[PDB]
RNA sequence: AAUUGUUGAAAGGGAAGGGCAUUUGAUCAGACA
RNA sequence: AAUACUGCCAGCUGGGACUGAGGACUGCGACGUAAGUCAAGGAUGCUGGCAUAAUGGUUAUAUGCCGCCCGUCUUGAAACA
RNA sequence: AAUAUGUAAGAAGUCCUUGUUACUUAAUUGAACGUGGACAUUUGAAUGAAGAGCUUUUAGUGGGCCAUUUUUGGUAAGCAGAACUGGCGAUGCGGGAUGAACCGAACGUAGAGUUAAGGUGCCGGAAUACACGCUCAUCAGACACCACAAAAGGUGUUAGUU
RNA sequence: CCCUGAAAAUGGAUGGCGCUCAAGCGUGUUACCUAUACUCUACCGUCAGGGUUGAUAUGAUGCCCUGACGAGUAGGCAGGC
RNA sequence: GAGAACAGAAAUCUCCAGUAGAACAAAAGGGUAAAAGCCCCCUUGAUUUUGAUUUUCAGUGUGAAUACAAACCAUGAAAGU
RNA sequence: GGUUGCGGCCAUAUCUACCAGAAAGCACCGUUUCCCGUCCGAUCAACUGUAGUUAAGCUGGUAAGAGCCUGACCGAGUAGUGUAGUGGGUGACCAUACGCGAAACUCAGGUGCUGCAAUCU
């Protein structure tokens, strides 16, 4: 009893029913494997911009 | 392809900045509509110059009217066509009274005789025979003996009725 | 069985190009790039480390990431129906400045400066691109240029 | 004459519902181009009459 | 003359075994059922999708 | 024959009055629909919808969460309009004056409101005092701070929270949890 | 109910039964005012 | 000069077929010096027949054309499953 | 090369001013993120848009088969296996006499009209229509898929070539 | 084009009759016939967009206007008997 | 290729040419010339920590791989690696 | 303009055969106490700039030169190809319709361009 064995057939048909959805974009994405020496100082130093506009509402 | 037109029609290759005011080029063509005449036009011009209906541009597109529509002619005509087997080149003779009344005949012919439907034919030249004793083909040449005449005998006359009282004669 | 390995199938998609061989020349190098620059990949047979999934050639991508001989870019493969998001960890030797922003720029610009001049002269601008309109109407001379007519040829062979 | 709002106008038109030809389409088989004697393709200022009997 | 700027462009073919991509044309250029039609202005990007759907 | 580029005869998805037999619901819900027909004051369309929401898209707002709604600058005065049910929150320990609008008030949250010298308006009072929703302030609870939304998209990295019943170690915390026992997620 | 006898009506040139339609025969509702 | 051919007219006009949804008014107009009128947001006017098995429903038969056994499993069933 | 395929076509934009840091420079150098300021819909191609986005849960299925084109094995197969699309399966209606898949066309109950594919001697609705040729077969021929025929011959006849 | 090349088993199939300046083959021009398709209208349903709580009568999940759509196994849901 | 006692087709020595026609454990395909090849010099980064990433993918696991972070070291004049 | 140091693109820079090269620079060139490396001061190191030379390197020019680069309605709208038909043909295959379109060939033209710094009749 062999059968069928493989077929791309069909496939595009269903992909396409609910869509191909286009890959979706984000304002602010992640910094997600970002080098960390990078992030570390990055970090510190939004902390100070952050501080110095404080410091213009004071 | 239908009853006939003859169609100038004149096109040149696109102007360029550095080539402006090209060659002009024109072609008798014979078909139906203008429309089938500059899809031709091209078919040729493709089989000569360096163009196509994408770089070029028609000029001018104009019926040909018989000159002399009521002067019975001896055309000899000259074809190319694509066979089963092969292509082949041609010469046959039309004895009609119009350019455009015998191309249509001529392509008659070519699909009695020889199976060749329209667009495996090429006519090379279509041209007036001015003297007699420069016809050739003698299905021609018969109808040029001086004083001519023939009788059409058997007489069919096509029946109005489905019966019919008398009993028909064929005669003339 | 079957093969199916990391490299499978890139013969020529791995080949170096006719002649040219060798070291990568020293500009290759001396690009610089940054983050959300626009980058295009294709990868370098000579440099084995650092390079990118068959898949990933001729893939355009914007980098994420800058490291000391690498930049991060993240790319959209489209796996199913829906697109994911991949990181790739390439290179400069596979990298390349994408000129697929070029044109926009070169146009940004442009239009700055039509509208600028423009509007300092008495508006009337109209600066987005449009297809290619249909010819107009044209009077073509015959003067020097009589049409020559033509008629197909007949048959003959020459062999 | 294709105005500077052919787009708006031309879309405010809900797309026309024809009737088949009124005298037949002239073609026996309409599925080869208008130069091969069939119906489809640009048939040029051919389409005023094909129209005008579907109307 | 100038090449024509406008065109008139009505449905032949019916609505079923069409290949995908006549088939968004006919779609965007809204000839979806057999015999209606729609004005088109010709522009490069668009006699080339009229290029696409001659057959129908 | 049309070539259909959308699905056909699709119900638009959104509710239409609520799915709730209350009469006094089905009351409200007339009193704003009318409001909504004829007023063009958005508020109207807003709270006539927020009348059809099923009990997880209303949840509670709490006292406090509206305490500090009106520490927004500008805000102190505006009367606060929540559709669904209030609660108290002990973890205030002062509330400031105002009125609240909502369908419920928990004996709790009445009292916190009263107390303080505020005043619980029904949904309707408020639309007599505020036919265009002026000086309002709509609040919302936190829909996600819902417990089932924990198990939703669970899967492999995606951090999620097993749907178990006894919880604890010796409950899905070896194969697949740790670098050692196999894999980890 | 399957199935059977009698009586009455009707059709039948290698099945029968069915669809749309109308002639003919039988039968019946309603509506006029 | 004429004619054909191709195209246009918000030129005139005869024969035939199917339909008559809606139910005060309300709209856009048209004709009129005007008053009024109208073919302008869906049929009215006039005349006749029968008031009945005439029309209509049911039914049985005849006639034209059409109609393979249902259920199932199956890529595929009227199947010599 | 053709056909297929990555990215881009702006407000998440562009330009000036000059802040934050532990990263980085010989360096207030740069990198990243910012405060403040300048310019609106011809704000940056086309066409379309019975809107766009999102979430949860759950059925059936997980034997497939056919056609054009590309294509592997086999002398081949109504054979075995891939590619893209379209279909049958799940689907009736008109055509192909007949027929799962071809052509046409996709179905609420009806009236009037016009057509498709295919037809119009008679069976059968519809020209024993018009026009030019060809063919006479002591086993003529007669319309895609399709229900087969070849090399090679003919002083049958027809038009051609040198 | 026609003929020869051209041999299989019940009787027999251009679908049948039959057709020979065809009712055959090539090719052109017209008219004509008819799909559950196309255009217009009526009705049924589905979906959508509007309008309408003002009392003093009868449905407010109602009433009124308008547009578009309608194939279906396995299967889902709905509203009903 | 042209040259050197025994020395011959093949021992060792020298010069010219030489785009890789070689070598790089292994199948093959990429790749490589002041090297990735051959000769030498010094070594243990085939080490420590724990994440991200690419292929296969369900975007699970595994195997293999890439770019960093934080250590400790090797080599080199050094940039480096 | 030459040259030199460091370059970018990496033959229009390469290959083969001849000829020319002022000045400065490069070069070849002299020596082996020292650091350093060789079977060999040939290469590598050091010392001299003195003692010599344009021979070579180097730069430039010639050639119906080889190669390479560029162009062209040269070939060729050819080959191939996307789309269409109840198109032809027993097939093999082939025309046609709406599009896209090569490679060889052939002829013509060309033979490095240029960045930083120093220097030069
Ligand atoms: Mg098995
Ligand atoms: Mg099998
Ligand atoms: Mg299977
Ligand atoms: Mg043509
Ligand atoms: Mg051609
Ligand atoms: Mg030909
Ligand atoms: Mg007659
Ligand atoms: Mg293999
Ligand atoms: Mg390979
Ligand atoms: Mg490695
Ligand atoms: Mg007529
Ligand atoms: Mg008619
Ligand atoms: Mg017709
Ligand atoms: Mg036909
Ligand atoms: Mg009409
Ligand atoms: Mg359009
Ligand atoms: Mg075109
Ligand atoms: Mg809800
Ligand atoms: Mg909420
Ligand atoms: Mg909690
Ligand atoms: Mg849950
Ligand atoms: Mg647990
Ligand atoms: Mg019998
Ligand atoms: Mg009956
Ligand atoms: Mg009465
Ligand atoms: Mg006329
Ligand atoms: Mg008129
Ligand atoms: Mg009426
Ligand atoms: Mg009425
Ligand atoms: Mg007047
Ligand atoms: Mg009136
Ligand atoms: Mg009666
Ligand atoms: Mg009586
Ligand atoms: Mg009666
Ligand atoms: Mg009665
Ligand atoms: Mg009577
Ligand atoms: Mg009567
Ligand atoms: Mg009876
Ligand atoms: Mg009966
Ligand atoms: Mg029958
Ligand atoms: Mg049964
Ligand atoms: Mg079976
Ligand atoms: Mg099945
Ligand atoms: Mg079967
Ligand atoms: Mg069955
Ligand atoms: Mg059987
Ligand atoms: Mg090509
Ligand atoms: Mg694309
Ligand atoms: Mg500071
Ligand atoms: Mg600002
Ligand atoms: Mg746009
Ligand atoms: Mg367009
Ligand atoms: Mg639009
Ligand atoms: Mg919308
Ligand atoms: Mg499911
Ligand atoms: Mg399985
Ligand atoms: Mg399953
Ligand atoms: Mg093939
Ligand atoms: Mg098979
Ligand atoms: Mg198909
Ligand atoms: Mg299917
Ligand atoms: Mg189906
Ligand atoms: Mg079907
Ligand atoms: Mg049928
Ligand atoms: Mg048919
Ligand atoms: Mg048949
Ligand atoms: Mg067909
Ligand atoms: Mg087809
Ligand atoms: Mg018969
Ligand atoms: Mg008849
Ligand atoms: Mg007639
Ligand atoms: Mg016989
Ligand atoms: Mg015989
Ligand atoms: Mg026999
Ligand atoms: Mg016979
Ligand atoms: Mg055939
Ligand atoms: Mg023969
Ligand atoms: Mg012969
Ligand atoms: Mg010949
Ligand atoms: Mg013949
Ligand atoms: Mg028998
Ligand atoms: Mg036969
Ligand atoms: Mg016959
Ligand atoms: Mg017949
Ligand atoms: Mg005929
Ligand atoms: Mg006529
Ligand atoms: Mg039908
Ligand atoms: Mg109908
Ligand atoms: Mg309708
Ligand atoms: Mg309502
Ligand atoms: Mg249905
Ligand atoms: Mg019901
Ligand atoms: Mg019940
Ligand atoms: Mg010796
Ligand atoms: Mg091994
Ligand atoms: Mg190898
Ligand atoms: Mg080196
Ligand atoms: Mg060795
Ligand atoms: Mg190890
Ligand atoms: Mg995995
Ligand atoms: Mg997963
Ligand atoms: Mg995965
Ligand atoms: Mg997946
Ligand atoms: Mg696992
Ligand atoms: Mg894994
Ligand atoms: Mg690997
Ligand atoms: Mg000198
Ligand atoms: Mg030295
Ligand atoms: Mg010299
Ligand atoms: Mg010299
Ligand atoms: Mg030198
Ligand atoms: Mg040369
Ligand atoms: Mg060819
Ligand atoms: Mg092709
Ligand atoms: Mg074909
Ligand atoms: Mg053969
Ligand atoms: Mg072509
Ligand atoms: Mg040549």
């Amino acid at each position: 009893a062999k059968s069928k064995n493989h077929t791309a057939h069909n496939q595009t048909r269903k992909a396409h029913r609910n869509g191909i959805k286009k890959p979706k974009t984000y304002k602010y994405p992640s910094l997600k494997g970002v080098d960390p020496k990078f992030r570390r100082n990055h970090k510190h130093a939004l902390h100070g911009t952050a501080k110095a506009l404080a410091a213009a509402k004071k | 392809m239908a009853h006939f037109k003859e169609y100038q029609v004149i096109g040149r290759r696109l102007p360029t900045e550095s080539v402006p005011e090209p060659k002009l080029f024109r072609m008798r063509i014979f078909a139906s509509n203008e429309v089938i005449a500059k899809s031709r036009y091209w078919y040729f011009l493709q089989k000569l110059h360096k163009v196509k209906k994408a770089s070029g541009e028609i000029v001018s597109i104009n019926q040909i009217n018989e000159a002399h529509p009521t002067k019975v002619k001896n055309f000899g005509v000259w074809v190319r066509y694509d066979s089963r087997s092969g292509t082949h080149n041609m010469y046959k003779e039309i004895r009609d009274v119009s350019r455009v009344a015998a191309v249509e005949t001529l392509y008659q012919d070519m699909a009695a005789r020889h199976r060749a439907r329209f667009r495996s034919i090429h006519i090379l030249k279509v041209a007036e025979i001015e003297k007699t004793a420069d016809v050739k083909r003698q299905y021609v040449k018969q109808f040029l003996t001086k004083d001519l005449k023939f009788p059409l005998p058997h007489r069919v006359q096509k029946s109005t009725k489905t019966f019919s009282y008398k009993r028909p004669s064929t005669f003339y | 069985g079957k093969s199916h390995g990391y490299r499978s199938r890139t013969r020529y998609m791995f080949q170096r190009d006719f002649r040219k061989h060798g070291a990568v020349h020293l500009s290759t190098y001396l690009k610089v790039y940054k983050v959300g620059d626009i980058v295009d990949i294709k990868a370098n047979g000579s440099i084995q480390k650092g390079m990118p999934h068959k898949f990933y050639q001729g893939k355009t991508g914007v980098v994420y990431n800058v490291t000391k001989s690498s930049v991060g870019v993240i790319i959209n493969k489209m796996v199913g129906n829906r697109y994911l998001e991949k990181r790739l960890n390439l290179r400069v030797e596979h990298i390349k400045h994408s000129k697929c922003r070029q044109e926009f720029l070169e146009r940004v610009k442009a239009n700055a400066a039509k509208r600028a001049e423009a509007k300092a002269q008495g508006v009337a601008v109209q600066l987005k691109r449009q297809p290619a309109q249909p010819r107009e109407s044209r009077i073509v001379s015959t003067e020097g240029n009589v049409p020559q007519t033509l008629a197909p040829v007949p048959y003959e062979t020459f062999i | 004459t294709v105005g500077p709002h052919f787009k708006q106008a031309n879309n405010f038109l809900w797309p026309f519902k024809l009737s088949n030809p009124s005298g037949g389409w002239g073609v026996p088989r309409k599925f080869k181009h208008f130069i091969q004697g069939g119906s489809f393709g640009n048939r040029e200022e051919f389409i005023n009459k094909l129209v005008k009997s579907m109307n | 003359e100038a090449q024509h700027k406008l065109v008139f462009v009505v449905r032949i073919k019916g609505i079923n075994k069409i290949p995908p991509k006549p088939r968004k044309v006919l779609q965007l250029l809204r000839l979806t059922r057999i015999n209606s039609g729609t004005f088109v202005k010709v522009t490069k990007a668009t006699l080339e999708l009229l290029k696409l759907i001659e057959p129908y | 024959g049309i070539d259909h580029t959308s699905k056909q005869h699709k119900r638009s998805g959104h509710r239409t009055a609520p799915k709730s037999d209350n009469v006094y619901l089905k009351l409200l819900v007339k009193l704003y629909t009318f409001l909504a027909r004829r007023t063009d004051a958005p508020f109207n369309k807003v709270v006539l919808k927020a009348l059809f929401l099923s009990k997880i898209n209303r949840p509670p707002v709490s006292v406090s969460r509206i305490a500090r709604a009106l520490k927004q600058e500008g805000a102190a005065n505006k009367t606060v309009v929540v559709v669904g049910t209030v609660t108290d929150d002990a973890r205030i320990f002062e509330f400031p004056k105002t009125t609240v609008a909502a369908l419920r008030f928990t004996a709790g949250a009445r009292a916190k409101i009263v107390k303080a010298g505020g005043e619980c308006i029904t949904l309707d009072q408020l639309a007599v005092r505020a036919p265009k929703g002026q000086n309002t302030l709509i609040l919302r609870g936190p829909r996600n701070s819902r417990e089932a939304v924990r198990h939703f998209g669970m899967g492999p990295h995606k951090g999620k929270a097993p749907r178990i019943l006894s919880t604890g170690r010796k409950f899905e915390r070896a194969r697949g949890r740790r670098r050692s026992k196999g894999f980890k997620v």
